């Protein structure tokens, strides 16, 4: 779940 | 998600630049001032008097219209200069004195630089022969109300202002940005009604912290001429916690035994009555520029927050040190303030016992004023121009709201030639300058009406003013008839 | 055309008039406390706070000091 | 003892005094006669900037000092209310002022406020006398002791030195004092006008070069009550955004709508010129009923101009109108002492209208306002400080007269270029030598402004109380009035300085920058490109010769 | 008793609501200055000063000589605290504007005359996610400092500054109290 934040945080910075 | 939408309308297109420039090719600005009406209203410059080579004393030469008329030996009563302590020899030794150990200017803000040891101790002398505990001085009287009160007030604050208040003070109301209500002039009834009910409303509203509170009014009223009750007022503000704000400028020097003001007037302590005293050194004290008498927080933020103070030069030091010269001659063996109220008592009394004037003009002013107010008696005014004062204040108030580039109303310029007719009729016939009331009709937002002025000051013979008090009432009869 | 003004000899002028090394030593001492008293805000405090910011910034030294050797 | 003392003048026979408040020239080539610029316009600036860190130490600082403040607030309202009754409640009464707009002054003007209004005596001329005051408890409240030390003058504004005793205008004020009086009767509009008026009114009228004026007895006043006499609510305002508090209150007292462009920037005026156009009035999209664009001839806390011909191009291509305010400029620039019009060659009839004061270069007091005929007649019935405020002395009046005929060169004629030359030179000299030694220093090369930036809040107490202690008077300013990451000092440079007198500043001044970590110049700030560390004797040596050429001046 | 001209502010007499725009008055007061308060943030080296504190604030807390995720997660937890209390907290000028014509804005909403979404803005968003990246590899073994961290992130330093709680006042009864709508 970890790279699923990381990634849903990449994805709301752009 | 699609069901969920808002049903929009494609937007327009944005312009190009040569629609915009068509666009702007197309406006049309209107002139910056009005020329519609500058010449049937320019016979106020006209008549304007212009003394020459002497001073503005008792006898004077003057003339009018560009060196078309003159006239000698004039006797003057038009001047605000009611002690005349300023011409004394020791005045004179003083500024020279003065001039030639300082310069004339003070080159520079009170901020930096160029607040001379005379400044302090002009503020020390002003603040105890008042009773408060400090001042401050600026730079003119009319600049100096329109920002000591912005400082202390703004948008949640509270005014409660008389009826009818001078256009400086009408200048800081609008600029303070704060709620603004007007009572009846001189009605403590309307006065405690109104202060009730914005009390209870305030208990009501539970705010957390409660805002300031002010009481505008005037000592000796500048258009009307007649005095404010301060017991009353000094009483239920205590009562309903307001603090009181004074503008007194045509009363210090005029009012009480020495010449202290209203409180001495009315036997009590300024320290305690009144909050806030704005005065003039340029009526009674013959000199130039403006003061405000409070205690020590209140100074100490005036010299911190009050924009006229901190963005514009100190006065030069002439002025200054002749005010504490008048200060103390004033101090010791007064004489000038009783003769001027002897004075002003026979003038009063004179235009006031008189039957044949009681049905063309009124008298506004009180016994205590040193400057007599006259009216045209409404009946007699719409009479003769048909028009009362209400319709006149709704026609120019109406024109304000929509802000029409020109205001101009007939009924009120014809009243005002007629009372210059009668102004020009005692010049021209009995060697007595009588003034008109000048006022910037299309300036005022509170009801006034066209009125006349005769002054008196503490230099005159009582038999001379007797005389002239006769012929300003000839002059009168003649024209109205 | 003399005017009634005193003037004042630079610092240069007033060690010329007084007249080893330690003078140097003192100077680039002089030179560091400056530096550090000048770009931290010591003239706008009080004596309270200013004596606390001083032990604020005595302490990291030391304790890096003490972490580097 | 606590309270300020009034002192005694000296006896100081005549030459001595004459020397102290107008210092004598020693050379016929310390001089400069400017020329005009025949409508060119002002080139793109070249502001200079220091190092990053002096920025971000600067950011450190004012971190420290607010969040210090707001918990000495916190903490000392909250426990010892005991000795904070002012700043209370008392008997349902609100205090005076509240504590958090207040935060600024108290909480960091508190502690350095021995910069800030010094007492003084005497003539403000070439020498200033100051009175000494001990400080107790971190300014809390002075005490004065009876000594007075002179100082030399870099504060007040006394341009051309009119600022003395012994000249020819102390003269006619006396003679006006004996002739007239000291005492006015009342407003102009109704006894207040004299003949001398009218000669003055005439006088500033020839000597700008319109066709009529009106004299008031205050510069404040002036601006704050036109606008509202000929303006209204269904007007647009266009105003720099460093123009003066007393043009943001007269325009704020009548009602109109009003817009702020960046400071030296022309492209985005005409852009707002257009956009504002198109739009319209708000809430209605109606046409504006007039335009006005408000501008200074010099701006004194950056000594730049404005550009003048561009505005003109601006309000004639889209028929704006436009307003000057030459308080600066008047009689300091020029070939003759006009202002900016002089200055670019522009007709000043493209100017619809043009005030000033006589306080900066006159050595008096007052201002003027001037435009074509038929504005002047509108005006003088419209106004307001007309009718209700008191007319302006004699004194005062003659003061402005002699010195105005001195300038123009109707009376003693050798003065006025005199001063005119030297306080060209002087400024020039000093702005040239300053940036060689490698300091940053604001605004054209002409200027008498000359702005010294600091950078640093804790540099500044420091850099005046040294001064004060090398006996030079010098003034300061900081964030709420300045950008917060720019405190500067500004020099007033007057036309009574002699170049020995710039010469000592100098050396002092190079010391104290030195000490102090002041020179941090680039070479964005030299006509090569190279930054420049020059030594005090060789830049003394070679300047004098130099700062006549226009070649040297990047500004 | 009605009042010539209507200054006067209200008060929110609901539990969320938002502050009424304002009047021509009030415009034209807001926009013939400058803000003195809120322009310094676009200036030079405000962006950098930004990054310092944080680098400065690191190097103390590891000073402390604790264990990286804890160093980590105060550093993270003090610049976030730090950031809200500066920016979202006190609403006014700290000084005398006009009549006031700010009496009822938070510094956050001062900014760029209440233009959104601007460069300024856009960074200072995106500062407090990419510090949470950082921080993310050193208690990312630990669910209750991984939980409490993304809590305080998500929650105080990206939701004050969305375009959605612009001009949003939240008034519950006995601990805000009463907000200023007009
Ligand atoms: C009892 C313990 C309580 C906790 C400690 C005390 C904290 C409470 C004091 C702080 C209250 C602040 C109130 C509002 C302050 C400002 O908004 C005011 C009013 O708007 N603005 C102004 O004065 C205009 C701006 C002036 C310049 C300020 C900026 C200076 C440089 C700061 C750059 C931004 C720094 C990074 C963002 C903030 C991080 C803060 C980290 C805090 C910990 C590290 C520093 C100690
Ligand atoms: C641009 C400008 N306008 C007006 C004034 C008013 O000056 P004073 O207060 O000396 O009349 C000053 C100073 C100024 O710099």
């Amino acid at each position: 779940g970890h790279f699923f934040v990381e990634g849903l945080l990449g994805v709301v910075i752009i | 998600i699609l069901l969920t939408r808002k049903s929009y309308k494609p937007p327009k297109r944005p312009l190009t630049e040569q629609e915009i420039d068509e666009l702007c090719d197309e406006w049309v600005p209107e002139p910056l001032v009005d020329p519609s009406a500058t010449d049937e209203q320019s016979w106020r410059v006209a008549k304007t008097p212009v003394t020459m080579e002497m001073p503005i004393q008792n006898h004077i030469t003057i003339t009018r219209n560009n060196l078309q008329e003159k006239y000698t030996n004039v006797f003057n009563l038009a001047s605000n200069n009611f002690l005349q302590l300023s011409a004394t020899e020791p005045v004179k030794e003083v500024v020279k004195t003065t001039i030639k150990n300082y310069g004339v200017g003070a080159c520079g803000p009170a901020g930096f630089y160029g607040n001379q040891d005379v400044h302090y101790t002009l503020e020390y002398d002003l603040a105890q022969f008042f009773g408060t505990q400090g001042s401050v001085l600026y730079g003119q009287d009319f600049c100096a109300a329109p920002s000591v009160l912005p400082a202390f007030t703004k948008r949640g604050d509270v005014i409660v202002a008389d009826d009818q208040v001078s256009l400086p003070v009408q200048n800081a109301l609008q600029l303070s940005r704060s709620t603004v209500y007007y009572f009846n002039h001189n009605d403590m009834n309307s006065l405690e009604c109104l202060l009730n009910e914005l009390t209870e409303q305030e208990k009501l509203e539970k705010l957390p912290a409660i805002p300031r509170k002010f009481i505008v009014t005037e000592g000796i009223f500048h258009n009307s001429g007649d005095l404010a009750p301060l017991p009353e007022l000094t009483k239920l503000k205590n009562k309903y916690k307001f603090r009181l704000f004074v503008d007194e400028t045509f009363s210090i020097g005029v009012l009480g035994a020495t010449g202290r003001g209203l409180s001495e007037h009315f036997n009590m302590d300024r320290a305690t009555a009144i909050d806030i005293t704005v005065g003039s050194m340029a009526t009674a004290l013959g000199s130039t520029g403006g003061f405000v008498l409070g205690d020590s927080v209140m100074c100490l933020h005036q010299r911190i927050g009050s924009n006229a103070y901190c963005f514009s030069a100190c006065l030069p030091a002439y002025t200054v040190t002749s005010v504490s010269k008048v200060l103390k001659l004033m101090d010791s063996n007064n004489d000038a303030v009783q003769t001027l109220q002897k004075l002003s008592k026979s003038l009063h009394d004179s235009f006031a016992s008189d039957d044949s004037l009681r049905s063309y003009v009124i008298v506004t002013s009180s016994p205590v004023s040193a400057v007599l107010h006259l009216q045209l008696t409404p009946a007699y005014r719409s009479r003769k121009f048909g028009y009362t004062c209400e319709q006149l204040f709704e026609t120019m108030s109406a024109l304000q709201k929509k802000s029409q580039t020109n205001k101009f109303i007939e009924p009120y310029e014809e009243e005002e030639k007629f009372l210059q007719s009668i102004v020009d009729h005692a010049l021209i016939n009995y060697n007595v300058l009588i003034t008109r009331n000048t006022i910037v009709l299309k300036q005022e937002t509170l009801p006034i009406v066209p009125s006349l002025k005769i002054c008196c000051n503490a230099a005159m013979s009582p038999e001379e003013l007797k005389n002239a008090c006769e012929s300003v009432k000839q002059s009168i009869l003649a024209c109205c008839q | 055309h003399k005017s009634s003004m005193v003037y004042i000899p630079t610092t240069k002028e007033a060690k010329r008039r007084n007249g080893g090394i330690l003078n140097t030593i003192e100077e680039v001492v002089e030179k560091l406390y400056w530096t550090y008293y000048i770009h931290l805000p010591f003239y706008l405090m009080a004596s309270f706070d200013s004596f606390f910011l001083h032990v604020f910034f005595l302490t990291i030294f030391s304790l890096s000091f003490f972490g580097i050797l | 003892y606590t309270r300020v003392p009034l002192c005694e003048p000296e006896e100081l026979p005549d030459d001595i005094q004459k020397e102290n408040e107008y210092g004598t020239l020693d050379s016929p080539g310390h001089l400069y006669q400017v020329k005009s610029r025949h409508g060119k316009p002002l080139p793109e600036p070249v502001v200079d900037t220091p190092p990053y860190y002096i920025s971000l130490l600067t950011y450190l600082n004012y971190l420290i000092l607010i969040i210090l403040g707001h918990v000495h607030d916190f903490l000392g309202m909250t426990f010892q209310k005991n000795k904070h009754l002012d700043l209370l409640e008392h008997d349902g009464l609100a205090p005076w002022f509240s504590n958090f707009e207040s935060f600024y002054v108290r909480r960091i003007k508190m502690r350095i406020d021995d910069c800030f209004s010094r007492p003084t005596t005497g003539v403000p001329g070439r020498f200033i006398r100051c009175i000494d005051r001990i400080s107790h408890n971190i300014n809390e409240y002075f005490t004065y002791s009876g000594a007075v030390y002179p100082c030399m003058n870099l504060s007040s504004y006394n341009y051309l030195g009119f600022a003395q005793s012994k000249g020819q205008c102390t003269d006619a004020a006396l003679e006006s004092v004996d002739k007239y009086s000291i005492q006015s009767g009342g407003p102009r509009a109704q006894i207040g006008t004299t003949d001398l008026h009218i000669k003055a009114e005439k006088l500033v009228a020839r000597f700008i070069g319109k066709e009529d004026a009106l004299v008031f007895s205050m510069g404040y006043g002036t601006n704050a009550n036109l606008f509202n006499a000929f303006l209204d609510k269904k007007c647009l305002v266009i105003s720099d955004e460093l123009n003066h508090t007393s043009i943001r209150t007269g325009v704020r007292l009548s009602g109109a709508a009003v817009r702020t462009f960046k400071h030296g920037d022309m492209v985005g005026l005409e852009k707002l010129i257009r956009e504002q156009i198109v739009l319209g009035q708000p809430k209605t999209n109606r046409p504006w009923k007039k335009i006005l664009i408000c501008a200074e001839g010099l701006f004194s806390m950056e000594g730049t101009l404005c550009n003048l011909p561009k505005l003109v191009e601006l309000k004639k291509k889209y028929k704006c109108y436009l307003f000057i305010d030459e308080a600066h400029s008047i009689g300091a620039m020029g070939p003759t002492g006009r202002g900016v019009c002089e200055i670019f060659g522009v007709d000043p009839k493209d100017v619809d209208i043009l005030m000033g004061t006589f306080t900066k270069s006159f050595g008096a007091a007052g201002g003027y306002i001037a435009a074509d005929q038929w504005i002047i007649d509108r005006l003088r019935l419209d106004l307001t400080t007309v009718s209700y405020s008191e007319s302006m002395p004699a004194p005062v009046l003659a003061q402005t007269i002699s010195s105005l005929q001195t300038i123009s060169g109707e009376i003693c004629p050798g003065q006025g270029t005199e001063r005119l030359q030297r306080i060209a030179f002087n400024s020039r000299y000093l702005r040239l030598a300053l940036q060689r030694l490698g300091f940053i220093v604001y605004g054209v090369a002409d200027s008498p402004v000359i702005p010294l930036l600091l950078y640093c809040p804790s540099k500044m107490p420091a850099f005046s109380r040294m001064m004060l202690q090398r006996r030079i008077a010098v003034v300061v300013v900081a964030y709420p009035a300045t950008p917060l990451i720019e405190s500067r000092v500004r020099f007033c440079m007057s036309a009574s300085l002699t170049k020995e007198d710039i010469d000592y500043l100098l050396r002092h001044v190079s010391e104290v920058g030195d000490k102090l970590n002041l020179k941090s110049n680039s070479g964005k700030s030299s006509y090569d490109g190279k930054r420049q560390r020059w030594d005090i004797e060789e830049v003394i040596r070679r300047t004098p010769e130099d700062c006549k050429d226009d070649k040297y001046f990047v500004n | 008793s009605t009042p010539v001209t209507d200054h006067r502010r209200r008060r929110a007499a609901a539990v969320i609501s938002h502050v009424e725009q304002e009047t021509f008055e009030d415009e034209n007061d807001q926009q013939m200055l400058p803000n003195m308060n809120a322009t310094w943030v676009d200036q030079r080296g405000a962006w950098l000063i930004h990054i310092v504190v944080i680098v400065l604030l690191r190097l103390f807390y590891s000073l402390f000589g604790s264990t990286p995720k804890w160093t980590w997660t105060l550093t993270n937890m003090t610049y976030i605290i730090g950031f809200y209390i500066m920016f979202h907290l006190v609403k006014g000028t700290p000084f005398d504007f006009n009549g006031g014509a700010y009496d009822n804005l938070t510094m956050w909403e001062q900014i760029n005359d209440e233009t959104l979404y601007t460069p300024t803005r856009k960074f200072l968003l995106i500062v407090p996610i990419v510090l949470f990246l950082i921080s993310n590899q050193y208690y990312r073994n630990d669910m209750t400092l991984f939980l409490s961290n993304l809590a305080v992130t998500v929650l105080i330093g990206v939701v004050p500054k969305l375009g959605i709680t612009h001009r949003l006042r939240i008034s519950i009864p006995g601990i805000t109290g009463r907000a200023q709508i007009s």
